[PDB]
């Protein structure tokens, strides 16, 4: 992918997370799980009904095709007509699905990027409390509580609360 | 073994695909598609609003008064037009029709018409006026007759043609559709027999308009058993114009007209039934009844359509590209 | 308590917005509009030429010569047309002006004309020029008048209308526009009256162009107290072409004529009734002036001139700055 | 935003850098103060204004509408005529519009990269002779005059010249 | 120490794109996408060669010039060309009505044949023979006639009677034909040629009508000819009907076409040489893969799309920053 | 460069590198030399030429202009038929230039961000096995095998392997 986060460096998606675009999954002595970051999840969400929308208000204008009768004298305006009838179709038909090629193309980055900057977020969070893996995991030098974990996701992380306790085990 | 959290994504049981400038068939998770790619075949009412079915009869045969199209005779209020495209019911004595195309523009500029007496018979002094019929022009009911709407006027068993003369002065405040013509004989034999010797004319005015025109007297190939012509002719009388008609013969007397009323007209060219059921977006090949703003079914239509384009799908990506495990 | 270093970026005072695909309303720091909304209500001399004003004449009266239009009688230059909305002095007499749209277009075309006279009085032998005058066509200043391009011509008192001739050669380096016409008496009795008994006609041809119309006698409607109407015909003869006049009857007869200069321009005729002043535009359309640098116009789809592309748009602003988020005092 | 810097982990913006549209701002016993990056700024002004001058190029042309009249026996052709005025006229405002919110979004996006990028330039030249705060600043483990704020700022921090200074320091607390 | 590095492609390449930021950008590969180079000439498009028309103009082919008889007969066409300076067309001054109706009608076909519509036995009691003029030369001949049209005069006693014909089209083909009216300068004129008295000329099918008279007058002379001829055509549609009716003036279809129905008529001075094309412009022929052209949006056959613009460079590789070597 | 890579961080190419548009340099005691990441070169070409395709695809209709002719009659049609013919000749026109000015503006962007997630790839997997020279480039604190440059490059780098021999090495200094 282009922010290379999604079929890259985190190579595949969740089945398992159900209640957002974007997310976390967690492991510890008291389960495991998935959560979505509810904030960056609807920030999208509000992002694309926009843009989706902005498409549909701005696609409202057609063209009127009339089919309006012509004698054998009017071969040449008969003609025009036709030529211009599908000159505007041609347009329109090139401005829709070129559109939709190059939007497709920039909404897939967007979701890209979103997720690429959750895991930045969080990184930068932890420092070097834990090991952060190729894939977007980061393995803990403590013991995490669903309250530490809460706290991740959360942004209200305490870092100095275990620094010392990481240190020791970065140390064994 | 130590605790571990993980950013990630949503996957999902999604098989629908998308393109992108730069990949072709990606899967994603969720999408909408913009484009409408069905109808139903069938002509519907439109603004509650019934179309009018032409039926057995074209344009020409319905406003001029053929015979055969005696159920459209009336009063006529439209949401658009449905001309069937085999109709038999046309002009019926052969002639042309002048602007005729301009004619068919006019029409489906409209809503709606009322028929009305324009013309009295006892406008036109010592000429007949009940002796006007052909069997090219048969009713159900009898084979000869003619349009409605004009009265073939012709010489009194007793010679001659005189001068005839008339005038309408439109008072209301709609337009007035009406028609004429002018009889080109086949021969001088049938121009003695039904109208005087001598030079003869047609002329009309108004404030705006001048007509003038005389017989052209040869013989055409047969069309419904008749080698003479009927040149038609329509026009317009402005709310405020007077119509002033004058002829020593060879004159189809306007006899009806139609008060004209006049957004978007259309006239369809189709075999498509019309049935009972309502509808706000109308195609020549059926209705639409859909919220997407892309269509690929026609590009005439009559009331609020998608626009129409000749891709087979244009589907936008809501969703992340979908990789699931 | 130690020393910082931060990366940030700019803000402002700036409560200017932008739409994006993504989200509307975004207050930036820098933009520009690219539309233009503002406009004079006046017309403008284009390429320090000034505009033609019909005032209270439409352009058949101009061109005809309706005797009430007489302060636009003669030589003309213009970069452009105006015709008031309620002008008065049109066709006087009543009658079709044929090929009238096809006239409209090719003098807005269409840079000036020089007025002379192109079939003298005398061209018309044994018929009278002194009687062509109606109470349809006053002058300011007379009951009774006619066209001041067109001669009616009609019968001396001797009851015979003789054959008429009339010729002109273009021996000149531009095209002439002229007109004429063919009379149609409310009778029979007027028709005899004015020309002489039998079949009449007025024919006339140049090397390219053929013409032959007979009178259509009827009555009509009564317009100016007419109830005869004229029929008005008009011709460009181009450089080198020769016409000939020939009539027994009902003719009225060109009388004054046009050079006429065909443009580089692209020609305008514009029907509005805003002031015409003393000075200069680079961008005339038919609602006003446009004074700009901007991009795109809101104003309109009908100008002479240099002008911004027509756009439906309200607005088309471009973030040139960022997003602008300053900080919250209080 | 979408590289996150702008309204983003950089949480609002300094109306006193008045010099650039992307700065530094300090704080050191010698004072405080707010300096613009002058090289990251000036590309982006010329590329917004090359932008801004490609749009108003290739929107140089218009489409010509007359005043043509037409008679009563002219409906279609002059409708003819309006509907193919309407009809360019309906295709230009869309690309006007489109155009707009299209740039617009990218080049929000651009403002985003360049801030990102300075910050991400500046964060792997201190490595761990600084801490960490948040909204894009950074506290030294040393002691940084004037001369060594230049020197981050400029592109040339001396990484092994502090190192052992804010190493211990670190330690200290 | 050991290093690893990460980096990017360069090259020698030196052609630059333009990008909506930055102008002139040098990149590592690149694809033009636009064709500005002709070949000049005209070729066979389809195999198919055209019609040069060579020193005569449409009128002067289809109504049959005397000089023009190079062009006598069947014609099968991919396009027409007609050549700007061509001087054979009307010979005997007048009108052809619907003129440019007619040219759009040619040039909608790819073939017509020649035939006798109606043979000069088809008018009875007039002089078919003796009716050529001055303004009409051939190159062999000082006065001659279309050979489409039969000038018909009375017989060396008066007086010219009513004339008939009729033509059935019975073919699959539509038949484009052709008549006039003659419309002499002086009474005079008119009472040698043609009987004394008003005359008529009258003709109709299923579909159409037509009649008109002689407008008798003097024009500017042209060609030696101070008369006119009014010139006229139409298309009678497979199985209608013809006839034909006249006291006098009658300039008569003698042979007509059978028709056969995107085309061209390309107005130019390029020479038709033995080639093929695939594409076809009016300033020459395009041999390209190229997706848009520069030379013309007026053609033949498959082309490129027609742009104003002078290049249309595509950036495919990434921007070249090749290391400096002095 | 928008993501801040190509003439960026890392300011020039490899006209050694022939293989690929993307790369490693690496030098070890067994020699040196410049290698392309096979898959990330692949994957941009199938992409770039999709685009190509694309384009050109979405191209592929013509309007046609016509050769009729017009009487001194026929003024106003005749007009009518220029104006439209040079309105859709501009309309294509601004198309395709913008078109193209567009979408060779993002795939510029698109190399940049391959190179940059490549520099990415790598500096996640050394941590402080490696020191950060300037310009895209990694000294490994410790004696880094063929196999060794094999292993980061194909994405299986050992780091708890060297993490020791590292760091005696990184602050036995
Ligand atoms: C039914 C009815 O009441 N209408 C007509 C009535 O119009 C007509 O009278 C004409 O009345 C007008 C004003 O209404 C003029 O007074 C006409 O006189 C003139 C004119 O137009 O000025 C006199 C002029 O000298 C004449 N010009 C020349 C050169 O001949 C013209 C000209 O002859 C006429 O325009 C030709 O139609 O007329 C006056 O004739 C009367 C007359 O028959 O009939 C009523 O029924
Ligand atoms: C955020 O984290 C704290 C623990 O630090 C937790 O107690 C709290 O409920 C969390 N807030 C939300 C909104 O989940
Ligand atoms: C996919 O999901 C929808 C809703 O979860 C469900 O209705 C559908 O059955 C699923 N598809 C399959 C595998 O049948
Ligand atoms: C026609 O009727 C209107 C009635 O308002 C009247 O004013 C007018 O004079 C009449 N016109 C004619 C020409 O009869
Ligand atoms: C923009 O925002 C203002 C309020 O912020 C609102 O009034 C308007 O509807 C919004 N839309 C426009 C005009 O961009
Ligand atoms: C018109 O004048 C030209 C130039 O003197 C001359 O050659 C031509 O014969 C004249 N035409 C007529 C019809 O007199
Ligand atoms: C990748 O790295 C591992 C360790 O260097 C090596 O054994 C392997 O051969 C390399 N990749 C392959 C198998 O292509």
């Amino acid at each position: 992918g282009i922010f290379g986060a999604i079929a890259g460096f985190i190579e595949g998606g969740w089945t398992g997370m159900i209640d957002g675009w974007y997310g976390y999954h967690h492991e510890n002595s008291q389960g495991s799980g998935y959560a979505a970051d509810r904030e960056s999840t609807q920030k999208a969400i509000d992002g694309i009904t926009n843009k989706v929308n902005s498409i549909i208000n701005k696609m409202n204008t057609q063209f009127e095709a009339v089919d309006h009768e012509f004698s054998n004298l009017e071969r040449r305006i008969g003609n025009l007509n036709k030529r211009m009838e599908d000159g505007f179709l041609d347009v329109w038909t090139y401005n829709a699905e070129l559109l939709v090629l190059l939007e497709n193309e920039r909404t897939l980055d967007l979701h890209d990027a979103n997720v690429k900057n959750l895991y930045e977020k969080v990184k930068s969070q932890l420092r070097d409390n834990a090991n952060d893996l190729g894939n977007g995991c980061f393995e803990f030098w403590h013991k995490c509580d669903n309250e530490c974990m809460e706290s991740v996701k959360n942004g209200t992380y305490d870092y100095p609360k275990y620094q010392k306790e990481s240190k020791l085990n970065r140390q064994g | 073994p130590g605790d571990k959290i993980c950013i990630g994504y949503h996957a999902n049981n999604s098989t629908t695909q998308v393109d992108t400038l730069l990949e072709k068939n990606v899967t994603v998770t969720h999408s909408v598609e913009l484009l409408e790619n069905q109808k139903e075949k069938r002509f519907c009412k439109i603004m509650n609003k019934a179309p009018l079915d032409l039926k057995d009869c074209t344009i020409e045969g319905w406003i001029l008064g053929n015979p055969k199209c005696d159920l459209l005779l009336g009063d006529q209020s439209w949401s658009y037009i449905v001309e069937r495209p085999n109709a038999q019911n046309g002009i019926c004595y052969p002639g042309v029709l002048n602007e005729l195309e301009e004619l068919k523009a006019f029409i489906g500029s409209g809503e709606r018409v009322e028929r009305f007496e324009m013309f009295p018979k006892s406008t036109w002094a010592g000429v007949d006026t009940s002796r006007g019929v052909t069997n090219a022009c048969p009713s159900y009911t009898i084979d000869s007759s003619f349009y409605r709407n004009l009265v073939w006027i012709v010489k009194t068993d007793s010679a001659t043609y005189p001068v005839i003369k008339g005038t309408y002065n439109n008072t209301g405040t709609q337009p007035i559709l009406y028609f004429w013509g002018v009889h080109h004989p086949l021969d001088t034999t049938v121009q003695d027999n039904l109208y005087g010797s001598g030079d003869k004319y047609v002329r009309m005015g108004t404030e705006s308009m001048n007509f003038a025109k005389s017989p052209e007297i040869a013989a055409r190939p047969a069309v419904n058993g008749q080698r003479s012509r009927i040149d038609y002719y329509w026009s317009v009388l402005r709310p405020g114009e007077t119509l002033n008609v004058e002829s020593n013969g060879n004159l189809i007397a306007p006899w009806y007209a139609y008060k004209f009323v006049s957004k978007k007209g259309a006239v369809f060219k189709s075999d498509l039934p019309i049935e009972n059921c309502d509808a706000t977006c109308q195609t020549i090949t059926g209705v639409l009844r859909t919220n997407k703003t892309f269509q690929n079914v026609s590009p005439l239509w009559i009331g609020e359509c998608p626009k129409y384009v000749k891709s087979e799908s244009l589907r936008l990506a809501t969703g992340l590209r979908n990789v699931p495990q």
